[PDB]
């Protein structure tokens, strides 16, 4: 059970930790979040009461170091930092715990929601999508654009998701134009799984990370990447059975967790209608099709 | 984006462009089987690829053999059209290759784009114009070479005959679109109008009769009359 202490809370802010969130008042004696489950990535995220624009946050894993949050009054945001002095950090945390100035990560024992959303997400993969190698944690916000969005402008502040483009020489073998356009199995299986991701786990981890960035920060390019990665599988006639079974579970928890009021901007009608009703895998996503139809029947 | 009435003059500028019509690529007669089910029999088709500026027509003949043992033929017909257009471009010297290809039907956009990925500087555009290039098979000499083909064949025509000696591309294209619109709306009437006077013949190297400038005005008037009548009937107005 790990801890992210906060130096202080000088500005009024909604704090997210994974799928939970808490309102903190200006100069409220809030000193951080305890009982954070070891074994998963986590994200701590912020929306200022005064500017409901720029949701932003930090992806981290407590196994990789001691992390705390301090407000920077110059840059005007809550910053994640590493404390390299182990004994100082244990001493800071123990004091704030004794004074009970910390909120407890409020996990129900029965509840595998966060495991189900982050099953394949690894910090080492996040740090290759979000490039800032001097830190063990990763900053994301609402406004950060993707390498792909940037091609169609600051490379250092980009999300380096794997570029997927159905009308690209990477996607289409010379002499197999119609076959490769209508059946993306070669693009999925040879180019993406064998070629770039190496295994379905890395592919699913990227998909799950794009979802969560879409959901927690309203990051538009992340939402594009999540849909493109769903569409590449559903548009492939030849997908390993284990991959289809896992995709169904993955998308089920994503759709289950989505705020009901964000399905208008976070869900792409064309991609979902195509994937569930027209595509090769139209009959392979039973759980996902049942929750989509019962929760978002307007969209379909 | 899309080619329309607003940007019509662009057809006759000095950027090489080609229209591609795929509407006569896959052609069938529907008939009853002995058991009283329905079946199709394919007949020879053609891709209609036209430079509107020069009148140069690249008539790629689609022999029924290409459909042998294939499925989803109306889908394959779009990709076969895109393969052949792609092959035609690569066959042309660089300075002859188009800078734009305009497809008469939006269903050709993705097939042609995917086949032309090697040519990122060639723009693939739709049009809002309702062009009558479907009636190309009402031109007797084009119909004749398609039906007689025993194998895949490319045949080169100038669809303007020698008109550009006396008129601009804009006027020649207008004349062609009016003739094809007539042939499409009432083939028998249109063909009667064109051949009724036996003294005006079609040269061996031409598609259309050798009309004087004055005879063309009369003919063009007869075609506009034919089109309006048929419209009044179609719509009871």
């Amino acid at each position: 059970m790990n801890t992210v202490p906060f130096t202080s809370a000088p500005i009024e802010v909604t704090i997210g930790i994974d799928q939970y969130s808490f309102n903190v008042k200006e100069n409220q004696p809030f000193h951080g979040i305890k009982d954070i489950p070891i074994g998963h990535v986590h994200v701590i995220h912020f929306q200022h009461a005064d500017n409901s624009s720029m949701r932003y946050g930090y992806w981290f894993d407590c196994r990789m170091g001691n992390f705390y949050i301090q407000y920077d009054p110059k840059d005007g945001l809550y910053k994640m930092m590493e404390e390299r002095d182990g004994a100082k950090f244990e001493n800071i945390v123990h004091n704030f715990k004794e004074r009970q100035m910390m909120v407890s990560y409020p996990k129900i024992d029965e509840d595998d929601t966060w495991y189900n959303l982050t099953e394949f997400v690894q910090m080492d993969k996040i740090r290759k999508i979000v490039r800032k190698d001097e830190n063990q944690f990763s900053y994301v916000d609402s406004s950060m654009t993707t390498v792909q969005e940037n091609e169609l402008s600051d490379p250092a502040h980009s999300l380096n998701y794997t570029v997927i483009n159905f009308k690209s020489r990477e996607a289409i073998r010379p002499g197999h134009e119609m076959e490769d356009f209508l059946d993306k199995s070669y693009y999925l299986n040879t180019v993406m799984l064998q070629g770039i991701f190496k295994n379905s786990s890395n592919y699913f981890g990227e998909l799950q990370f794009a979802f969560l960035n879409a959901m927690f920060f309203g990051n538009y390019g992340s939402s594009l990447q999540w849909h493109a990665m769903i569409e590449l599988i559903c548009s492939s006639a030849t997908v390993p059975k284990h991959m289809l079974d896992k995709l169904d579970e993955i998308l089920y928890y994503q759709i289950k967790t989505l705020p009901e009021q964000y399905s208008d901007i976070l869900l792409n009608e064309r991609v979902w209608n195509i994937c569930l009703y027209s595509s090769f895998q139209k009959n392979s996503l039973h759980n996902t099709e049942k929750i989509m139809e019962n929760k978002y029947p307007e969209l379909l | 984006g899309a080619m329309n009435s607003s940007n019509y003059a662009e057809l006759f500028n000095n950027d090489i462009k080609l229209f591609v019509d795929d509407t006569n690529v896959y052609r069938v007669t529907v008939h009853k089987t002995f058991e009283g089910n329905v079946a199709t029999k394919a007949i020879n088709g053609c891709i209609f690829t036209l430079n509107p500026k020069t009148g140069h027509l690249f008539l790629k003949i689609i022999h029924t053999s290409v459909w042998a043992g294939q499925k989803r033929l109306s889908q394959l017909a779009k990709w076969k059209t895109a393969e052949e257009v792609s092959a035609l471009v690569r066959s042309l010297p660089k300075e002859e290759q188009p800078k734009q290809i305009i497809v008469t039907r939006k269903a050709m956009l993705d097939p042609l784009e995917v086949h032309m990925l090697d040519f990122p500087n060639i723009a693939i555009r739709p049009t809002e114009l309702r062009l009558p290039f479907s009636a190309a098979m009402s031109i007797d000499k084009l119909s004749d070479v398609v039906m007689k083909a025993t194998e895949p064949q490319m045949v080169l025509f100038n669809i303007y005959d020698d008109w550009l000696d006396r008129i601009s591309s804009y006027t020649a294209f207008s004349r062609l679109t009016l003739l094809l619109r007539a042939l499409k709306t009432n083939e028998e009437s249109a063909k009667m109008i064109l051949l009724s006077d036996p003294t005006i013949t079609i040269k061996s190297y031409h598609l259309w009769p050798s009309f004087t400038d004055e005879q063309w005005i009369t003919i063009e008037s007869q075609m506009r009359d034919l089109i309006l009548t048929e419209y009044g009937r179609k719509y009871n107005v």
